[PDB]
């Protein structure tokens, strides 16, 4: 009897997975009968365990052709279903337990925090993360990759590029293998760029070339040059060209992030360094990409921190620091306190095995 | 998914507007909890009156949120306050849950006080909530 | 919309010729009646109903209601009307019950939203709109609130102020926000002039914080508690200790002392 009842169990999975990808009969019109056999009959029969006798694919296949808009282009215009679609997987986060189902947990979290990405409040996203955090032992390298990857992209929109930066780098690392090597591996790498673009400046370029889809690499390094040569014409024109891009990436809000670092990337390469650098030199600069705001620019940087200096308008000059052997003492104290922890985490992983 | 037509009304005064949004929140806080979090403070402000006495409905809707976050001993509570509208009987997933926590809290409250006194589940000095 | 003989007609007529105040006492009644009708909230039991006294009804009352107290400066109230009206118009999907008086309303919720100096909040409600590329292009009214935004981040102040001045909009209820972003703007414009010069002519920042009567200058001069001597405002980029706290920054003594801690965490590593 229970060898049987596993057996079927067990023989539905497969079934329904077998039946999406290469021998669905349309993925729309089999939603249904997926929450169907979950919500009867299924719960019901699981005595809050489960890890592996449910699974991320049932709740990411039905899911996925919501989104997908082309095999489906909705069936109610009143947006009935997909609403409830995302109350019922809202709903189940409840049923796995704060104890128990804790693979199940997680898969729950990363389709949640998708759909809120897309077109949605990510401020949404707070709750879920507080929940997640608790002793888990079974969540899977992909599905933690996955995590990182929502995490980092909501924090970029809030503004931390710090968090999203150790965050996005963790991503890249473990899960991928061939099967995550795939399409995951050139949405993560798009916001792993980007990342260190409005934080400060990105590594070469050469690294990136060998290691992902090239049909990617071109466009990325397109924006890459625009930003770091700091010209203004150049970023426009460049945004225009890769509208394609950004839309399918979901990327439209780099276009007024990154906007503001151009055009101080473009002060920041002239080396200011002399006792006095003059004035008409800067102005010249900025008339191109400022018609009104020479002055409010120069000042604007003074006080970001981009550079130490002192301007008289009377006197139209510019005084300035040495923007060349900069970063002394205490700076040894940050890398310090920084390179130790990385080295007892390592060490902490030796002992661990 | 929005709980913010109904959140937004708690906002406002007059019990009417209050009662209109409660009982439509009630039934659907499980699934819109993500939302409804965010206007915790403001149910907990519907609470502490008495002079509207809808308190109770108040505290059952924000106990629900209560144990989601994982402040099980401040769920208890107001689930103990909400009265004729906590049902053991049910048996969800909400009434389960929180029934668990409560047996719990009356064995580890029963420990201390067994070692002082020996008739104290027949007084005052532990919860008649509880007790019942 | 005309007269018939209900409250929400009679609302509408009074907020197009004026009676702003009126319109706000007449609000809560207007709800009470709202509150008998069960089709105050929106439903996801419909098959596709969009006449009046469905969902178009409702829209049509508390866009009234959002710019009744938009015009008593009671943005608060705005909100509370947006939440509740937001769905109507889509969620995510949903062509049937449009207007555009809606591009005028999530543009006025826009800027609402800029002056209180959140930019999470802003982007999000971007990510709300219908899509992304079509909804904030197209309208004219969003192009408003996106420009400004970039602007404020860029430094380029003088455009942004600019821009609201000459305004089409500021003439309607972009008036409303336009006292409050002023003052928003000439802080940040006052900071940045302070760090910059050592030394300027009070001609000069009388100008840049977009006052012409040198007397309110004097006032702000002060607020701002810089010295004046003469002709010229000194500046003096004024410090202080703190600005809250957090550890790593001194509670009770020594950065020394968070080493030795960190010392211990290390060198328990060592022994064992």
């Amino acid at each position: 009897k229970t060898i049987e009842v596993t057996a079927e169990i067990n023989c539905f999975m497969h079934l329904l997975v077998q039946l999406f990808l290469w021998d669905s009969k349309e993925l729309e019109q089999l939603v249904e009968f997926n929450r169907k056999v979950v919500i009867p009959n299924l719960l019901c029969y699981y005595n809050l365990r489960s890890l592996n006798l449910i699974n991320a694919k049932l709740w990411f296949y039905i899911y996925l052709s919501h989104e997908t808009l082309a095999r489906s282009s909705e069936e109610i215009n009143s947006d009935n279903q997909n609403i409830i679609l995302r109350s019922t997987m809202m709903k189940f986060l409840k049923i796995a337990s704060l104890k128990h189902d804790n693979e199940t947990k997680a898969m729950l979290i990363n389709l949640i925090l998708r759909d809120f990405l897309n077109n949605g409040e990510v401020d949404s996203a707070s709750d879920f993360i507080s929940k997640l955090e608790y002793p888990h032992t079974d969540v899977s390298s992909s599905l933690e990759a996955r995590y990182f990857f929502y995490l980092s992209k909501i924090n970029a929109i809030q503004l931390d590029y710090s968090t999203a930066n150790e965050y996005i780098i963790a991503a890249i690392r473990k899960a991928p293998h061939n099967s995550k090597s795939l399409g995951f591996l050139q949405q993560s790498n798009k916001l792993h760029c980007c990342i260190q673009l409005l934080m400060g400046d990105i590594p070469e370029l050469s690294f990136f070339h060998q290691s992902n889809m090239q049909k990617s690499l071109l466009p990325y390094y397109h924006l890459t040059k625009a930003v770091k040569l700091g010209d203004l014409k150049k970023f426009t024109s460049t945004i225009t060209k890769y509208k394609q891009l950004l839309l399918k990436d979901d990327t439209y809000q780099l276009c007024v992030r990154l906007r503001s670092n151009v055009i101080k990337t473009g002060i920041r390469i002239i080396s200011l360094t002399y006792k006095k650098i003059s004035l008409r030199d800067i102005c010249l600069k900025l008339n191109l990409d400022s018609e009104q705001t020479v002055e409010y620019m120069v000042s604007r940087a003074i006080r970001d921190g981009v550079i130490e200096a002192k301007i008289n308008h009377e006197d139209g000059f510019i005084e300035t620091t040495e923007l060349l052997n900069i970063y002394d003492s205490e700076d040894p104290q940050q890398v310090f306190d920084e390179r130790i922890k990385f080295a007892n985490q390592l060490h902490d992983e030796y002992l661990v095995s | 998914t929005t709980a913010a037509p109904l959140l937004a009304l708690l906002r406002e005064n007059q019990d009417s507007v209050k009662t209109y949004a409660l009982e439509s929140i009630n039934n659907v806080v499980d699934q819109l909890w993500s939302e409804i979090s965010n206007e915790l403070p403001d149910i907990e402000a519907l609470y502490d009156d008495d002079t509207f006495s809808d308190r109770e409905m108040a505290a059952l809707i924000a106990s629900k949120v209560y144990y989601n976050l994982g402040e099980y001993e401040s769920a208890v509570k107001y689930a103990l306050a909400a009265k004729d509208r906590f049902d053991i009987d049910e048996k969800s997933q909400f009434v389960e849950t929180i029934v668990s926590k409560s047996i719990e809290m009356y064995v580890q409250e029963a420990s201390k006080q067994y070692t002082k006194d020996e008739q104290f589940y027949t007084k005052d000095i532990i919860d008649p909530k509880l007790t019942s | 919309m005309p007269s018939l003989a209900e409250l929400t007609k009679s609302l509408s007529i009074a907020f197009e010729n004026g009676d702003y105040a009126a319109c706000e006492k007449l609000l809560p009644p207007i709800k009470i009646e709202l509150i008998k009708n069960n089709l105050l909230i929106p439903d996801l039991s419909i098959q596709n109903d969009i006449y009046l006294n469905d969902l178009m009804i409702t829209k049509r009352i508390l866009e009234v209601g959002a710019l009744a107290s938009i015009q008593t400066f009671n943005f608060d109230s705005f909100e509370n009307y947006f939440n509740q009206l937001k769905p109507y118009y889509f969620s995510n999907n949903h062509k049937l019950s449009e207007s555009d008086k809606k591009s005028k309303l999530i543009s006025l919720y826009l800027l609402n939203l800029l002056s209180q100096n959140n930019t999470t909040k802003f982007h999000s409600e971007l990510q709300y709109l219908d899509k992304h590329i079509k909804n904030l292009e197209d309208d004219s009214l969003l192009s408003y609130p996106i420009k400004l935004d970039r602007w404020l981040m860029e430094g380029s102040y003088q455009k942004a102020w600019d821009l609201l001045q000459s305004g089409s909009q500021n003439i309607s209820e972009f008036d409303s926000f336009t006292d409050i972003l002023k003052s928003a703007i000439r802080d940040e414009i006052a900071k940045n002039t302070e760090l910059s010069y050592d030394f300027l002519p009070l001609s000069n920042i009388k100008a840049l914080l977009f006052f012409n009567n040198e007397k309110e200058t004097e006032k702000f001069a002060l607020e701002r508690n810089w010295p004046i001597v003469n002709s010229k405002v000194y500046f003096n980029n004024q410090s202080k200790e703190k600005a809250d706290y957090e550890d790593e920054m001194m509670h009770e003594e020594d950065q020394k002392t968070n080493i030795i801690e960190k010392a211990m965490d290390y060198a328990i590593s060592i022994e064992n």
